[PDB]
């Protein structure tokens, strides 16, 4: 089959240097004049930056002169002024060129940090520039006389050398010289000679540089690039419409700066040509050449020499490099953002009536949004003659169109998004409900996922146009399909505030209330008792209930009994579906328990019942909370009666210590510490006073004299339930608030003795102000830090996607409870949950396998593990996965918004990064910067040192600034001797044996070490446990998984030790390497296989290396990436997410994973 | 050191050149005179240079050219020209027949009269070019005859130049020197056929050019020398005078061109100044060159300094308006009304609006607006040349409409209506064309059209197409 | 274009040499007009309303 010629759907992309002829290929004509437009008739002057002949017709399908105006005439080149009449769009396409008189250096290859022309010629930059400016002469192909090939000479020196040797010696200057150098260069010979020289001499200094350079050279050879091309003969001109002259209001014009630049390059160029034909003196033509160099440089990339300024305006004119780079840090117009059709936004409101799967959509918004659908549907049923008439109909807002809109809306989800999108729940799909009014209504249960308050936050809507988008939205981005955080299996649909105050007030009990002690047949007549006003909502009562347990095999058991409960719990029970026990509603139902209700419901009955349950819980929560008449008065906040006395005694303490300072019994600092301690203790006292009084002081009577229970006071119920408020803020309300701190970090020794219930005076408020401002500043900053972190994270992961199904390795990490110093800072059950066993696990006795090799451990398996005493389970992790270029689903875990095992093709790196990043706002060496330090691998300030090798050690030599430590292995050779500075207090025992990785000193340790000495599992364990320490200290739930994938991406590269295929010390992919030595172990060489050493790269460092250059050009420094890729002729195959997003095709993950796979296998095949 | 910034590597490079003494100027100019006059005299000694001028003047009187395309005038009108050319022709027709010793005295005079003619620079250039090209023609045969012996047939160049000098035409060297029994002699036989046939053009040159191969080198060699001397001196002068250019360009700085652009154009001006200068008039070279340099500067600025090029008189006009606006600014205490400067200026005076508008410079499309954010002016300029989708849909629909309604008439009415308009066909057809294509012609066809339009006019048909006109 | 030409031929409409630039109240906003001002170039004849 004939392969093809014209447009197919392309794969990969290539980048390289451009030949003069190659540049001429693109060019459809030479621009010979600086002229733009005629100045009266605004038509393009021919052969100028804007030209109809070279580039294209000014108006569609029309010749410039106007002779051929007919759409029939097309491939015709006009006889008057040749313009092929074609759409004006081709003026956005067709390029041009300029033939430069003298050769010119391309600023990108001159000034890139490792100057390409420089290190290709093994010549310094300053020399090359000194030669370019005609400030000295340089030799080329010196022959055998007196002189080196790359040697530089002066005027007098060149003259003398010329007098001595006329021929068989050669020297030039300027651009032509450098081009002569590059053209004369023979890379192959250099290769041979350098290999020889590499072999002969042994010095680290010599052969390091030697091998680096030979590698560079052979790379450039394999590229297909010939060095001369770094010097520009021909200069391409960008299409006119990409730098337009287009008119404005008031008859004014506006144009891109490139014109101003290009024009210059033309003028000077032309002038230079003139200066040749007039036979000008050298001093002149030289100046003109330099000027041409400067102009071209300014055109390509401005700012690397002089920074030319635009006409009449100080602001420096934007060059082509600045066009490519873009701005707002690193953003390429895909990255910063892109405007999108079929969308909208507005202020959002509540809408509690909504089911969890829908959202209120303003009528007008839905009208303008679905407009094309409405047009098509109106004439589909024939209510409109034509599309025009349809427009007139909906524009008139005729009454009939609203129903048609009701039709086009029904099954057709819309995407809702909020401003700070962090995790994937920042965008969710909903079913539109047509609503009068201009505000968007959003289901309350979802308000948690968006982090959306009602204080005027706005949300944006997007319409899923294509069918695939409708089904993606409904089956993926749908609200009901994500009930669980991807970070941890806990429900994100958890009831927020009003609702939980509702259920809390519902199931609670006071000591004596109407209907106390009586008995009822069932919840129905319990509610019937309540609504009629006979029985109180909360009273201790026995009622018959029928609960269910599915504990049979897939089968619901039933049992009935008399339960001792309250009226409220009885009424609430009506909602609880099926197989849930009555035990769950029989408690007080706080925000914590009310969550575990939904959770258990999900892990038992499945999705649908959990959804409908949650909805019901919300509705009843709101209803009953409204019934409750909960409120807040000024007398709802109770100050301790003993406050003033505490203040007084604590006030005696300070004057005591003060009297002791007056008599010198105590030093100033010790005094300060003392007084501060007494005030702090006082604060604690008042807090634990008001806490007791506020909490238990309801003292009430049942049938006897008295009894006392937990208070029914409003603010207490609020803080206790988990609705809103907390012991700290309550403490600030009634008891005194804190001891503030002055800006320098010190803490004022006279706290705020008053509170908010009382008044604060001038001083106390002024002092509170600093705390406030620092609070706002700090939080607003930590937002940015979080964002930056997520950025680095997704950059380092991204393309990691579940690819294979099972790599099939027994490998994994040993999972134990975290067990820190006290009892169990986190259990085993949470650590191993939803993960998969590496190998079968024992009972205390054996040949009895409870869990069989690799099996998803769900709640039942973990509970079965809990029944038995098993303290340890080895678990497969994403870090140990044998699969190359991705993760097998078998190694990942089940975790998702769904409880089933992770799907094939879901992109895990991104969700991992998001999962780590979203909570980062809540984080407070320690803290968020501690996390950033961790993922960046950074060696700490005052690190410890670990024993290089096991065996008995001792101290050796003396004090030079290092007192040497000599290690003595039992069997093996001694020679390892480490130089440890002796002014650092040691740990290691002079007479004791130390295992490798022991403490030879104290302080934190660099994970590079932990990886090298302790091993891979050790280092990943250190990272995960430390970062998890940071997060868990703040109360943040993040599964170890995500952190583990981040870690895997950190360790992607390693450095070889042995040999037999590739180079010695190269940092390289362990995917590539391991697949190569697994390939080498058999066939090939029998075994030549090479040993490597795993390396640890920080996230920002690991994100640096990416095969795809289009990807790198996005988030890295654009200029350098483009150059550095362009020299090697690097060929980007795409294959990743970022690059495919940039080029605008299907993501090689998720829904798209089917396509790419089908394409990936078709590639490199029959 | 070198701070880059090419203004500096220029400033320091020219600063080396030492200022000219008042005597040195005259020395150099004298050198120029010497050099040029050499090439002029060398031209006078060429027969073809004369005969060419003759053949050209014979074409001038034959109305195949004009007197302006040949002479800029002599030392010293058409009559005087006619008789001067008669003089030239006269000395030519004498010198020609005297070639039989004594001839030289007249051949020297033949030059003199020819030297009275001041040629158009183009003509002189054509002459000199023709000479050097003729020398290329001589070189072809010299190198052919050289390589055919030395490189191919193995003969030393040492013995090759012996019978060469003085002759290089006749058979004295070719056929009488191969029998010399030298080691290189019998080897000359292999290539003989190729040398002696190529000798044709060689001996032909002495026919065309009227000079033996001897003189042909001499004359234009002397010419080369003269030219060289000339360029040498002139260059020297310019390089000496760069400082003046620098001093002049410092006036014109902000006019919208870069410093080095200015000084370069001015340098070109100085080059022209040296080219056209005559020291014999006693006019100082400084104040003479100043005008030329200033001319190059201003004339260049007018031409290339705008993103939109404007003719010179327009520019001067604009400036003229500015002048008035200056006095009238405070004179009126407010500013002259838009039509005020109009009466002050000669022309129709409503031109103030047009001229004042077109004179404005375009605004950088990168001009930042608001927030300091990446929103830049160009980001706000919408495409007005695009076509709304809400329309394109109606185009595609209207196709289905007229295509439907054209199936509603007779096939001949349909053919005639699809013909009378461009519907689904190239161009459209004149009613006579339609007649020839239909074989039924003229008024007849038009009638059908009417009735056709009539059938689509009264609605069953009309209800679908009527909704298209808003 | 051809079919537009046929359309005009049948319905005999003169497609104007003038396009409508008229200022119309932005979509959705509704109110009462409390004033109108007319600024004119010095020398151009003031229209009727002005
Ligand atoms: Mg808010
Ligand atoms: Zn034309
Ligand atoms: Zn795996």
């Amino acid at each position: 089959l004939k392969a093809q010629t014209k447009t197919e759907e392309f794969d990969a992309i290539k980048i390289a240097l451009a030949s003069p002829d190659m540049i001429r290929s693109w060019s459809f004509g030479e621009v010979k004049k600086p002229e733009t437009i005629n100045y009266r008739t605004f038509k393009p002057e021919r052969d100028g930056l804007f030209c109809a002949r070279i580039f294209g017709p000014v108006k569609d399908y029309e010749c410039l002169c106007g002779k051929y105006k007919r759409l029939k005439h097309r491939g015709v080149i006009c006889e008057k002024c040749g313009v092929e009449v074609t759409q004006t769009k081709v003026r956005r396409e067709r390029m041009g060129h300029i033939e430069l008189a003298s050769p010119t250096a391309h600023i990108w290859f001159l000034k890139s940090l490792p100057s390409r022309i420089g290190l290709l010629l093994d010549m310094p930059l300053r020399d090359i520039e000194r030669v370019l400016y005609f400030e000295s002469y340089v030799v080329i192909e010196g022959g055998m006389t007196n002189l080196e090939r790359q040697q530089i000479l002066t005027e007098e020196q060149y003259l003398d050398a010329l007098e001595e040797f006329g021929d068989e010696f050669d020297a030039k200057m300027g651009a032509e010289a450098i081009q002569a150098l590059l053209k004369s260069m023979d890379l192959e010979q250099e290769c041979e000679q350098l290999r020889e020289e590499l072999n002969e001499t042994n010095s680290e200094t010599k052969r390091k540089k030697l091998t680096k350079r030979i590698k560079l050279l052979e790379a450039f050879v394999q590229s297909g690039n010939k060095p001369e091309w770094m010097i520009l003969t021909v200069l391409p001109v960008l299409p006119p419409d990409l730098r337009p002259l287009v008119p404005l209001d008031g008859g004014r014009f506006a144009t891109s700066d490139l014109n101003d630049l290009y024009r210059r390059v033309i003028n000077r160029n032309n002038r230079l040509k003139r200066l040749l034909d007039l036979a000008a003196p050298d001093i002149i033509v030289r100046n003109e050449k330099r000027m041409l160099q400067e102009a071209v440089d300014a055109l390509l990339d401005n700012g690397r020499r002089g920074r030319a300024i635009t006409g009449s305006n100080k602001r420096p004119l934007k060059s082509l490099a600045d066009m490519i780079k873009g701005k707002q840090g690193r953003f390429r117009q895909n990255l910063l953002g892109k405007r999108v059709d079929y969308s909208g936004r507005s202020v959002i409101t509540v809408g509690p009536y909504l089911r969890l799967h829908q959202c209120g959509l303003p009528k007008k918004m839905a009208l303008e949004l679905f407009k094309p659908f409405i047009y098509g549907k109106l004439e589909l049923r024939g209510l409109a003659t034509t599309i025009k008439a349809a427009k007139k109909m909906v524009e008139r807002e005729e009454a009939v169109v609203w129903d048609i809109l009701d039709e086009v809306i029904r099954e057709h989800p819309v995407l809702l998004n909020r401003a700070p999108t962090l995790h994937r729940l920042g965008i969710q799909a909903f079913e539109p409900v047509l609503i009068e009014g201009k505000a968007i209504q959003l289901h309350p249960l979802v308000c948690a996922a968006y982090n959306a308050d009602f204080d005027g936050d706005q949300m944006a809507v997007h319409v899923p146009l294509t069918l695939e988008a409708q089904l993606e939205a409904r089956a993926l981005m749908m609200s009901t399909n994500n009930i669980l955080s991807p970070a941890n299996g806990e429900p994100i649909i958890v009831p927020s505030q009003d609702v939980v105050l509702g259920l809390y007030y519902m199931t609670r009990d006071c000591v004596n209330a109407k209907g106390e002690g009586m008995v009822l047949t069932g919840p129905k007549e319990a509610e019937r008792l309540y609504r009629s006003g006979l029985a109180s909502l909360h009273a201790r009562v026995k009622v018959r209930i029928t609960e269910y347990e599915k504990d049979a095999n897939g089968e619901l058991v039933a049992k009935t009994s008399l339960k001792d409960t309250t009226v409220g719990r009885a009424i609430l029970w009506m909602i609880v579906p099926k197989g849930l026990p009555y035990s769950i509603v029989n408690q007080a139902l706080g925000k914590k328990a009310i969550s575990k209700m939904l959770n258990t419901c999900y892990r038992i009955l499945g999705l649908k019942p959990t959804v409908i349950f949650a909805d019901q819980i919300m509705y009843t929560g709101f209803a009953y909370a409204a019934r409750s008449g909960a409120s807040v008065g000024i007398d709802d906040m109770v100050i301790p009666e003993k406050k003033h006395e505490i203040i007084s005694e604590a006030e005696a303490e300070v004057a005591e210590i003060q009297e002791q300072f007056q008599s010198g019994l105590v030093t100033a600092g010790e005094r300060y510490n003392k007084v501060i301690d007494i005030w702090a203790a006082a604060n604690d006292r008042v807090s634990k006073a008001m806490m007791d009084n506020l909490q238990t002081e309801t003292v009430i009577n049942r049938d006897g004299q008295e009894e006392k229970q937990v208070s029914f006071n409003s603010i207490y119920m609020m803080a206790d339930s988990g609705a809103r408020g907390s012991a700290a803020q309550i403490r600030q309300l009634a008891g005194m608030r804190g001891l503030m701190a002055k800006p320098d970090g010190s803490i004022i020794e006279t706290p705020i003795t008053a509170n908010f219930r009382e008044g604060l005076n001038v001083l106390q408020y002024f002092i509170s102000t600093h705390g406030a401002r620092k609070g706002l500043a700090d939080t607003a900053l930590k937002t940015a830090n979080s964002g930056y972190l997520t950025r680095r994270l997704v950059d380092v992961a991204q393309d990691l996607v579940v690819t294979e199904d099972d790599c099939g390795t027994h490998e994994g990490i040993m999972m134990t409870p975290v067990i820190e110093g006290g009892d169990v800072k986190e259990p085993l059950r949470d650590r191993v949950l939803g993960r998969v066993t590496a190998e079968d696990v024992l009972k205390p006795g054996t040949a009895d396998i409870l869990v069989p090799r690799n099996t998803l451990l769900h709640e039942q398996w973990c509970d079965l593990l809990e029944e038995n005493s098993v303290d340890a389970v080895k678990v497969r992790s994403v870090v140990s996965c044998d699969t190359d270029f991705g993760v097998c689903a078998h190694c990942y875990g089940r975790d998702l918004a769904r409880g089933h095992i992770i799907n094939k093709g879901e992109a895990i790196g991104v969700i991992a990064a998001q999962s780590i990043g979203e909570p980062g706002t809540q984080l407070t060496t320690g803290g968020l910067p501690r996390v950033a330090d961790l993922f960046e691998a950074r060696r700490p300030k005052e690190p410890a040192i670990l024993a290089e090798i096991s065996g008995i050690v001792s101290f050796g030599k003396e004090t030079k600034g290092k007192r040497r430590l000599v290690i003595t292995p039992v069997d093996g050779s001694d020679p390892y001797e480490e130089m440890i500075p002796k002014w650092r207090q040691l740990n290691v025992f002079e007479g004791e044996r130390v295992e490798r990785g022991d403490v030879i000193s104290d302080g934190p340790e660099a994970p590079h070490d932990i990886l090298r000495l302790r091993g891979v599992h050790a280092v990943t364990r250190y990272i995960v446990n430390e970062v998890q320490d940071v997060y868990r200290l703040q109360g943040v739930k993040i599964n170890d998984k995500h952190i583990e994938v981040i870690v895997r991406q950190m360790l992607r590269k390693a450095t070889i030790v042995n040999a037999g295929s590739s180079d010695f010390l190269e940092g390289e992919q362990v995917e590539y390497s391991r697949v190569k030595i697994a390939n080498r172990e058999l066939e090939a060489n029998g075994k030549v296989g090479a040993t490597y050493s795993r390396d640890l790269l920080g996230i920002t460092k690991a994100s640096l290396a990416t095969e795809s250059f289009i990807s790198a050009a996005s988030f890295q420094e654009t200029t350098r990436v483009l150059t550095e890729a362009a020299v090697a002729g690097k060929r980007d195959e795409l294959r990743g997410l970022k690059e495919n997003v940039i080029v605008g095709r299907l993501i090689p993950a998720g829904t798209g994973y089917a396509y790419h796979q089908d394409r990936m296998r078709r590639r490199a095949a029959g | 050191g070198r701070t880059t910034d090419p203004v500096r590597m220029y400033m320091r490079e020219m600063g080396t050149v030492e200022l000219l003494t008042r005597e040195g100027e005259i020395d150099i100019a004298k050198r120029i005179e010497d050099g040029i006059n050499q090439v002029q005299c060398s031209v006078a000694e060429y027969p073809e240079a004369i005969t060419y001028l003759l053949e050209q003047y014979d074409r001038v009187e034959a109305e195949e050219a004009r007197l302006s395309d040949l002479i800029t005038g002599f030392v010293d009108d058409p009559e005087l020209a006619r008789e001067k050319f008669a003089e030239l022709r006269a000395q030519y027709v004498v010198t020609r027949d005297t070639i039989k010793a004594t001839a030289q005295e007249e051949i020297l005079k033949l030059s003199e009269v020819f030297k009275q003619f001041r040629l158009v620079p183009k003509q002189f250039d054509y002459l000199v070019n023709s000479m050097r090209v003729m020398m290329d023609r001589v070189r072809t045969q010299e190198r052919l005859i050289m390589k055919l012996c030395v490189e191919q047939c193995k003969m030393p160049k040492k013995n090759f130049i012996t019978l060469f000098t003085g002759n290089e035409t006749s058979d004295t060297w070719f056929n009488a020197a191969i029998a010399m029994n030298k080691p290189w002699s019998e080897k000359l036989h292999d290539v003989s056929e190729e040398v002696h046939r190529a000798l044709q053009k060689l001996q032909q040159i002495e026919e065309e050019t009227g000079l033996t191969i001897e003189q042909v080198k001499d004359i234009n060699r002397r010419m080369s020398i003269g030219e060289a001397k000339a360029r040498r001196a002139k260059k020297e002068m310019v390089e000496a005078n760069l400082r003046l250019v620098i001093s002049i360009a410092k006036k014109y700085t902000n006019r919208g061109l870069q410093f080095l652009d200015l000084i370069q154009e001015g340098n070109i001006g100085l080059m022209k100044a040296v080219d056209k200068f005559e020291y014999r008039r006693g006019y100082k070279f400084s104040t003479y060159a100043t005008w030329w340099i200033r001319q190059a500067i201003t004339r260049s600025i007018a031409d290339q300094a705008r993103t939109i090029r404007i003719p010179v008189h327009m520019i001067e006009t604009i400036n003229k308006l500015n002048r008035i606006s200056r006095q009238m600014l405070q004179e009126m205490g407010r500013e002259p009304t838009p039509e005020e400067l109009a009466e002050r200026m000669l022309m129709p005076e409503d031109k103030i609006r047009k001229v004042l508008k077109i004179a404005k410079e375009p605004i950088s499309m990168e001009t930042p607006i608001g927030d300091d954010e990446d929103s830049h002016l160009g980001d706000f300029i919408e495409d007005t040349t695009l076509e709304l989708p809400l329309d394109s849909a109606t185009t595609e629909s209207l196709r289905a409409a007229t295509h439907d309604v054209l199936a509603g008439l007779t096939a001949r009415e349909a053919k005639v209506l699809r013909m009378r308009f461009g519907i689904d066909m190239n161009t459209d057809y004149t009613l006579e064309e339609v007649g020839k294509q239909f074989d039924v012609t003229r008024e007849r066809i038009r009638q059908i059209e009417a009735k056709a339009l009539r059938k689509l006019r009264h609605p069953s048909r009309s209800e679908v197409l009527r909704s298209f006109l808003d | 274009t051809p079919e537009e030409k046929l359309l005009r031929a049948i319905f005999g409409e003169k497609a104007s040499d003038v396009k409508d630039s008229s200022l119309r109240v932005p979509n959705g906003v509704s109110g009462t007009v409390i004033d109108v001002q007319v600024f004119t170039r010095d020398g151009v004849e003031k229209d009727k309303r002005a």
